[PDB]
RNA sequence: GGAGGUUGGCUUAGAAGCAGCCACCCUUUAAAGAAAGCGUAAUAGCUCACUAGUCGAGUCGGCCUGCGCGGAAGAUGUAAC
RNA sequence: UGUCGGCUCAUCACAUCCUGGGGCUGAAGCCGGUCCCAAGGGUAUGGCUGUUCGCCAUUUAAAGUGGUACGCGAGCUGGG
């Protein structure tokens, strides 16, 4: 998990989701594209 | 995607223009053929005479207004491999026997030798 | 709402009872599928089952597609038993089904015994295959996910319990 | 299994990267067909012929008469192409050597119908300088 | 389905649409860039872009603006109505 | 309104040094790096120097960073 103030898509498989008041990025290709906050 | 101006309203007429020159037409479900296998088939329309092509199903059903193969309205569904045979009336369905001999494909929906619903 | 407007189209032998918002479905090889719908939901009975929203609220629109999915799961469940497939990868990894207890060998000092909750039953056609099989998806999927969490797959050898349809990421140590 | 075999000699593995590959075709097996691949099979040049397996490690060989650049080099005699396109030229001929080259080269390896291979044959040398007007 | 000229050339042992620099055609058609991504030592191999059928009514993105969300860690005790 | 350091006795924060729970890794294993959660309890002895610090020697799971009149002389000392 990467926690930044600026979270965004890094590839075509990344998704932006809002999960209990927090913006997150979940990717099904690279586990390095997981993000939190922002 | 073809727009209604550049195409999709002209290529519908061209096959209708070429519709009123043929005696036979074999429609086959040509789905799953390799590019070479089609090319091998496509290196036969220039030899024995055929107008083989693929077009939109809705356009094809609107391309029979010239009363050439009206009996195919009820079969204008699924994949299309229209094979108009203008020169040497027929002679393409025989190639279809040769075409489908080595393939599991080419179910061949119907043949339109003159007015005839297969 | 494409999901909501879709009717259920119940099969031949299924019994449906509607005592208000509460609903109960009976079927073969399992029955007693009890559910309650939120007050914003209308379940109208006909030759099939249809679902529609009372209010115009955005949350009421969301729950219309949830009820349709939930009811369709009960109908399929009491007609076809839902199932999940797990397989074990690794040397010495075995699964044995013994009634309502499941024993797994996953490389620990102690064998692990897993107790299956009532309802579902587990079957092991091979020593490296597990069949979880029940009538409601949530219980079938929760149990399969609990077994998988004993030792989930790892990227270097692929060892560990996995879903049959699961794609496991693989990597190698560099140089 | 796309591969290449040296005309008249199949023993050299590093020349073709033999053994390891898609299949397990024997290195010494192709030596027999190498005799058939001579004189009229690009002698002295590495003609690429793909391979196939019937049951296990077959010797299914192919034949490529003359590639476009192989034909273009044969028809022109130049040593190399242009590193910078539209900057350097080497010299070309009329669009008449292409007709006889394409007729020999296409045969069944091209789907061109009539004067269609002229564009395809000129396509390989289109970006290699030597502008042609007639 | 998603191709052949075509391991584009230069160099590189070799670097083959995917080591770096030049511009980036044409046949078949329903489609295809001298090729967008992960890839091989280099090949090979999974895709993608584009198109045919399928299901049958909406769907896609940008601009202006109101109110909110994250960014937001301190010391005696809630303790920034 | 007595100003450095030492002794004695502390109390709080968390921006966590150890122990506890996790994600990613250019994570094979044993070791690590980085970030997230967590303040319950722990968290050296000496040689030199008035020293706080610092450098050395040998330990330890670890030898945290700060606030409290740079905590504490109507509690001690008096080397600066
Ligand atoms: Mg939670
Ligand atoms: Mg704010
Ligand atoms: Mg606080
Ligand atoms: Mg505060
Ligand atoms: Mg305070
Ligand atoms: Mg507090
Ligand atoms: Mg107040
Ligand atoms: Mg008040
Ligand atoms: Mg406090
Ligand atoms: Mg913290
Ligand atoms: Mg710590
Ligand atoms: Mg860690
Ligand atoms: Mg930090
Ligand atoms: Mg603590
Ligand atoms: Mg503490
Ligand atoms: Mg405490
Ligand atoms: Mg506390
Ligand atoms: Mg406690
Ligand atoms: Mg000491
Ligand atoms: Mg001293
Ligand atoms: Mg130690
Ligand atoms: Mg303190
Ligand atoms: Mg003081
Ligand atoms: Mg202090
Ligand atoms: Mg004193
Ligand atoms: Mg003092
Ligand atoms: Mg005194
Ligand atoms: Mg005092
Ligand atoms: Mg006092
Ligand atoms: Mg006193
Ligand atoms: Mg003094
Ligand atoms: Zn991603």
């Amino acid at each position: 998990m990467k926690v930044r103030a600026s979270v965004k898509k890094l590839c075509r498989n990344c998704k932006i989701i809002r999960r209990d008041g927090i913006v997150r990025v979940i990717c099904s290709a690279e586990p390095r594209h997981k993000q939190r906050q922002g | 995607m073809a727009i209604k101006l550049e195409d999709k309203k002209a290529i519908v007429a061209e096959v209708n223009e070429a519709a009123k020159a043929a005696l036979s037409a074999v429609v086959a479900d040509a789905r799953g053929v390799t590019v070479g296998a089609m090319t091998g088939l496509r290196k036969e329309a220039r030899e024995a005479g055929v107008y083989v092509k693929v077009v939109r199903n809705t356009l094809l059903k609107r391309a029979v207004e010239g009363t050439q193969f009206d009996v195919l309205n009820d079969v204008f569904k699924g994949p299309t491999l229209i094979a108009f045979s203008n020169e040497h009336p027929g002679a393409a369905a025989r190639i279809f026997r040769e075409f489908a001999k080595g393939q599991d494909k080419f179910e061949i929906k119907a043949a339109a030798f003159e007015g005839q619903f297969l | 709402s494409r999901v909501a407007k879709n009717p259920v189209k119940l099969p031949a032998g299924v019994e449906i009872k509607l005592a208000g918002q509460q609903l109960s479905i009976k079927g073969a090889k399992g029955a007693l599928e009890l559910k309650v719908h939120p007050s914003v939901e209308v379940i109208q009975d006909s030759g099939e089952l249809r679902f529609a929203a009372r209010n115009g609220d955005q949350q009421t629109r969301a729950m219309a597609g949830t009820t349709r999915a939930l009811v369709n799961n009960m109908v399929v469940g009491v007609s076809q038993g839902f199932e999940r497939k797990l397989q074990l990868v690794g040397v010495g990894y075995k699964a044995q089904a013994k009634g309502q207890v499941l024993s797994l060998s996953l490389g620990f000092s102690h064998p692990v015994d897993y107790e299956l909750p009532a309802g579902i039953v587990a079957e092991t056609p091979s020593q490296t295959d597990i069949l979880i099989k029940g009538i409601d998806k949530q219980l079938v999927g929760q149990v399969a996910a609990e077994i998988r969490d004993f030792r989930p797959p790892e990227p270097y050898k692929g060892k560990g319990v996995r879903y049959a349809d699961e794609v496991v990421r693989r990597k190698e140590a560099k140089k | 299994i796309k591969l290449q075999v040296k005309a008249g000699q199949a023993n050299p593995s590093p020349p073709v990267g033999p053994a390891l590959g898609q299949h397990g075709v024997n290195i010494m097996e192709f030596c027999k067909a190498f005799n058939a691949k001579t004189q009229g099979q690009e002698p002295g040049l590495p003609t690429p012929v793909i391979i196939t397996v019937y049951s296990d490690r077959s010797f299914t060989f192919e034949t490529k008469s003359t590639p476009a650049a192989v034909l273009l080099k044969k028809a022109a005699g130049i040593t190399s192409g242009s590193a910078r396109p539209n900057s350097q030229k080497v010299g070309t001929v009329t669009r008449a050597q292409l007709e006889e080259i394409a007729k020999t080269k296409q045969a069944d390896l091209t789907a061109a119908d009539l004067d269609a291979a002229v564009r395809t044959i000129a396509g390989s040398a289109r970006s290699m300088g030597l502008n042609v007007e007639g």
